[PDB]
RNA sequence: GGUGAACAGCCUCUGGCCAAUGGAACAAUGUAGGCAAGGGAAGUCGGCAAAACGGAUCCGUAACUUCGGGAAAAGGAUUGGCUCUGAGGACUGACAGUCGACUC
RNA sequence: CCCGUCGCUCCUACCGAUUGAAUGGUCCGGUGAAGUGUUCGGAUCGCGGCGACGGACGUCGCG
RNA sequence: CCGGCAUCGCGCUCCUAGCCCGGCAUCGUUACUUUGAAGAAAUUAGAGUGCUCAAAGCAAGCCAUCGCUCUGGAUACAUUAGCAUGGGAUAACAUCAUAGGA
RNA sequence: UACCUGGUUGAUCCUGCCAGUAGUCAUAUGCUUGUCUCAAAGAUUAAGCCAUGCAUGUGCAAGUAUGAACCAAUUUGAACUGUGAAACUGCGAAUGGCUCAUUAAAUCAGUUAUAGUUUGUUUGAUGGUACGUGCUACUCGGAUAACCGUAGUAAUUCUAGAGCUAAUACGUGCAACAAACCCCGACUUCUGGGAGGGGCGCAUUUAUUAGAUAAAUCCGAUGAUUCAUGAUAACUCGACGGAUCGCACGGCCUUCGUGCCGGCGACGCAUCAUUCAAAUUUCUGCCCUAUCAACUUUCGAUGGUAGGAUAGGGGCCUACCAUGGUGGUGACGGGUGACGGAGAAUUAGGGUUCGAUUCCGGAGAGGGAGCCUGAGAAACGGCUAC
């Protein structure tokens, strides 16, 4: 099957290298998965070397998102892919891939920024003294779902994990959508 | 090949284990156990080679099937063991205990000791880090794991273990002047005196040590061993007292021995 | 900014920039500062190593390798590829037919950091680390030119 | 004007024509054009005639040689439609704005 | 003493038209068994929900 | 055959650090050379041992050779590459004259 | 034992080869052969082809027994008591063994490294919450082999169907606190809170934060880490957190009720460490050949970035970018009647030649290619295709 065998290459010189094996077991590959966004969520068990299992994560939706500037991790459903920095062909057939760009419904967020009788008022002022709240976050939430950067790797934890945009991340990747 | 090896050829087997050449095509290949394996004499080989207790592996098969060879506080049923360095063999029929240690040709000899110095064992440490929720435990090289320990017990160091309370009663904190004894190499088995220790970064430590009448020599810290705080050994030396002498010195023993019946 | 100069953004892991506390004295790699580490061996991380802008999961002192294996010294023999040198282990051979010595040598791939700068022919010392690529399995760690 | 490398062929616009004696029928033999099962030059003095190949892109290209060629050798692959992506510019005040017919 | 041509016998190798021939490999292309992974698929087979109906039926629960 | 000394010995704060004081860190490379470690056994060399010798083998020998003693199962070699310590004669490299020196 | 002897000449002194001389744990063969000890034996040619038979199966007091047997034999209540053949389940069959075809920095040797990884098992340590509104556990499913019976097929440990009956096979599903802390949070008095009640094992992933200094009250490791590890927010259609099996009985009544109970084990789940290892991997080293001087690179060549895959690093693969990598110190290419090494023969020293072979490592099972199970296989005394 597929290998990750160092024969079949050439050597550090340019010359070939006369096969002396056959494939081996434990330098195999397997096919990728090519995580779809999708409605119908699905992840397959793959029995792997040692008896455990890995998780193929064929297509998702619902992923798990952080936010670090406020260090609140949401769960949250998501929107698209919108950029991926080896191919634009990822991002048009829509494949969940770790350091991809997609977008998030920004409601768990909200719904959480909207927390944070006089037990309570006396919490919030002692907070919300200290909001700074980018204006390019805030717009983002303004227009009611968030970039975010998928940083679980799919097709090998069966899972779209990430954490939400901030600062010169943010901007640089903004200034490249336009 | 594809898998574990499972059979051992005598002439393949480690050197100090003595076992001749004509016995026979394969060797007990000790089994995965305690002790490092290369470093270690089976239970078959402690019972038919050493004591002739037996004289066949079937006969020695129903010595350890009789319960009777108990190690180290509990009995172990296996034959191909890897009882090793400071391994305690007690059999309650004999009432007899042996402990195994190096003697000074680089070989194991099966040194008797009363019950006093059978109720424990005395062994290093590997490593003391972390657990989960924070739990410190160490690591020794019988492979036995300690959680709570001293908070003064690193890495390197000897630690004495009971076989009822099965926890720390004292431990030799390894430093310089201690008394030691190389438990791998040429060196192996001459005890002696650390005198200097110099370290390298990024390389094995370099011990140096001074046996109990002059001589001087030098090992890697994987096979040092120290036993008792000062020149004091905390255990029951073999016969030659940890000095390896030299075959000059050894055939003058043999000559005056001679010479004197 | 000039570093970021590739189709995804260049960023240290396990380091958050934009963060609400941060301080400018609490630990390298934490709180919005830049992560480093001291390679050791009485190597000497470089200045501009610790001030210095660009992102690299490669090199020794910044990124995520670990230099563990054998140390050797060479010469410089070409900085002609991106952030990798090849270098010239010059020595003698024992021909025990003969009693001479034949030179024989040998040339290595080596990573250099950006922090360093090499030009041809240097004297170079470069350490074992994880296997970087098809034939680089070495970090430059001095430049001695 | 369109396709197209193109003053090729094919079709159209301005301008010019339907002028070549017409009606009926669709027999043989003709003149010009085609198509044929299986075989594939056996036909014949002779592959005469016809068929086949044919543009372009990518790869590959022998003997011999006057070292210039042979060479478009030979031998292979791809080509439509539609939806996209990328690269290559101009003018104005390492950036910003305006525009851009094309080629890959 | 001796050199070479020519004549004859035998051995060995050479050049040589023959689009020479055979064996074995390698590369490109064409075709492509089979397995693995994937999409639809749904032969049957599981509380046999409910109609409060007379071992049956349809709505059937999802796997 | 060598320890330590002094002479016209750039300093050391820190571990090794005297009954003010030996013998302390970092701030040019190598080769060569000494010593040390690690070095699989079998093979070879080589110690012990009367398998009757010998090739061999790793045994076996002595108690009153009566309910056990003493046991051995050594040691060497292992060029080249790697690690580590002492030397700096011999031999290469790099290089204080812009002083950007101490 | 660091050695020479015959042959160019009429004779001499040489360069020089030819022949002699001796060994081979080096094979064949020829002649011959009474004793003891020891012991290579289809490697060279054909990694050509194979009749036959065997070479891997397995049972303890301790997973499953009136399905059919043997020994005990019943006061005819209950056992299946004890021996268990068949069968299910589990484990091993990935070792052994045989050969040297392919393979010339490749395998292999010495030496590293894994902080870049998986590892049934051994050995040692370790493990709350299964839901109840965290205010002490809450319920037990059929079917399946062996057997009995009906059969197809010429047929094979080929094969359909009916009737039975289990689990440590399979599938569910009771949960041991103060909750330590974490976030919400009625009102009180004003709170720096009381807080009444509502959300929190272990593994998986992601993210934040901590994981401490220097001379005039700081606490683990490394030569080196955002390490070990902790806290947090979550996350999974969670693998798991014991519906298992043995004997020996033996203190004492709460309802004197096998009654309050209780130890020694067997197996098994998961985590860490150990070990058996593996897999990669650093440096240096291999025979002959220049009538093998350029090789690599559109299609991976060398590197970068991002990712995918792997147990894991890595052009192993993909997308983009750069224009690099090797070479007269011999690359690339070709030969090898070439597996590598420990080593063998011969040896004054130095060397020369050999090493298929019983020890280690690698590779193959007619030639290729692809996979199931499993911790471990690209297995061939396993399967699929040509
Ligand atoms: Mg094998
Ligand atoms: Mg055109
Ligand atoms: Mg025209
Ligand atoms: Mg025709
Ligand atoms: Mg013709
Ligand atoms: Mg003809
Ligand atoms: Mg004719
Ligand atoms: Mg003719
Ligand atoms: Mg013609
Ligand atoms: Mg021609
Ligand atoms: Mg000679
Ligand atoms: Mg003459
Ligand atoms: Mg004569
Ligand atoms: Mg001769
Ligand atoms: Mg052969
Ligand atoms: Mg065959
Ligand atoms: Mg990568
Ligand atoms: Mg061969
Ligand atoms: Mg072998
Ligand atoms: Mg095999
Ligand atoms: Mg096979
Ligand atoms: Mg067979």
């Amino acid at each position: 099957g597929i290998s990750r065998d160092s024969m079949h290459k050439r050597r550090a010189t340019g010359g070939k290298q006369k096969a002396w094996r056959k494939k081996r077991k434990y330098e195999l590959g397997r096919q990728p998965a090519n995580t779809k966004l999708s409605s119908n969520k699905t992840v397959r068990r793959v029995r792997v070397r040692g008896g455990n299992v890995k998780w193929r994560a064929l297509r998702l939706d619902t992923g798990n998102f952080s936010w670090g500037s406020e260090a609140v991790t949401r769960k949250t459903r998501l929107l698209d892919v919108v950029y991926n920095s080896s191919n634009n062909e990822l991002v048009r057939t829509q494949t969940l891939v770790k350091n991809a760009i997609v977008q998030v419904d920004a409601a768990p967020f909200k719904q959480w920024y909207l927390t944070h009788s006089n037990n309570v008022q006396r919490k919030l002022e002692k907070r919300q003294q200290g909001r700074t709240l980018d204006s390019h976050i805030e717009e983002q939430f303004s227009g009611g779902r968030l970039l975010a950067c998928i940083s679980s790797r799919p097709g090998q934890c069966g899972r779209a994990d990430g954490y939400i945009l901030e600062g010169k991340e943010l901007e640089f990747y903004m200034r490249k959508l336009q | 090949a594809r898998g574990l090896k499972k059979h051992l050829k005598r002439l393949n087997a480690p050197s100090h284990w003595m076992l001749d050449k004509l016995g026979g095509a394969f060797a007990p290949k000790p089994s995965s156990g305690p002790h490092k394996a290369r470093e270690c004499l089976p239970l078959i080989l402690i019972l038919r080679n050493r004591l002739k207790y037996a004289l066949t592996y079937r006969e020695v098969q129903s010595i350890l099937m009789q319960r009777h060879i108990m190690v180290d506080g509990k009995v172990r049923t296996d034959k191909t063991y890897p009882a090793g360095f400071m391994d305690i063999i007690s059999i309650p029929k004999t009432g007899e205990n042996y402990r195994l240690l190096y003697d000074t040709k680089g070989r194991f000899r099966l040194h008797s000791v009363r019950d006093e110095d059978a109720k424990f064992k005395l062994c290093k440490v590997r490593s003391v880090q972390f657990g989960q929720k924070g739990i410190p435990y160490l690591n020794t090289y019988d492979g036995r794991t300690i959680r709570y320990p001293d908070p003064l017990i690193k890495a390197n160091d000897t630690i004495k273990l009971d076989l009822e309370t099965n926890k720390i009663v004292d431990f030799i904190k390894f430093d310089v002047g201690n008394v030691v004894m190389v438990t791998g190499g040429r060196n192996t088995g001459r005890v002696g005196v650390i005198k200097n220790r110099e370290k390298h970064k990024g390389t094995f430590e370099t011990i140096h040590v001074e046996d109990a009448q002059g001589h001087q020599f030098a090992t890697r810290l994987g096979n040092v061993f120290t036993i008792g705080k000062g020149t004091k050994p905390w255990v029951s030396l073999p016969k030659g007292k940890g000095i390896k002498l030299t075959i000059i010195e050894e055939q003058r023993k043999r000559d005056a021995a001679a010479q004197a019946a | 900014m000039a570093e970021q100069t590739e189709k995804s953004f260049l960023k240290q892991p396990k380091v958050f920039l934009s963060t609400k506390k941060a301080d400018k004295a609490k630990r390298p790699g934490k709180a919005g500062n830049r992560f480093w580490k001291s390679v050791g061996l009485g190597f000497k991380t470089p200045r501009e190593a610790i001030d210095g802008t660009y992102i690299d999961k490669k090199c020794p002192f910044t990124g995520t390798v670990a230099i563990r294996g054998r140390i050797i010294a060479g010469t410089c023999h070409s900085a002609k590829m991106n952030r990798t040198i090849i270098v010239r282990r010059n020595y003698l051979h024992f021909v025990k037919k003969y009693q001479r010595y034949e030179k024989r040598h040998s040339n290595i791939p080596a990573h250099i950091s950006p922090c360093f700068r090499v030009k041809e022919g240097d004297h170079v010392i470069i350490g074992q680390c994880r296997p970087l690529s098809k034939t680089v399995r070495f970090n430059v760690l001095k430049v001695v030119p």
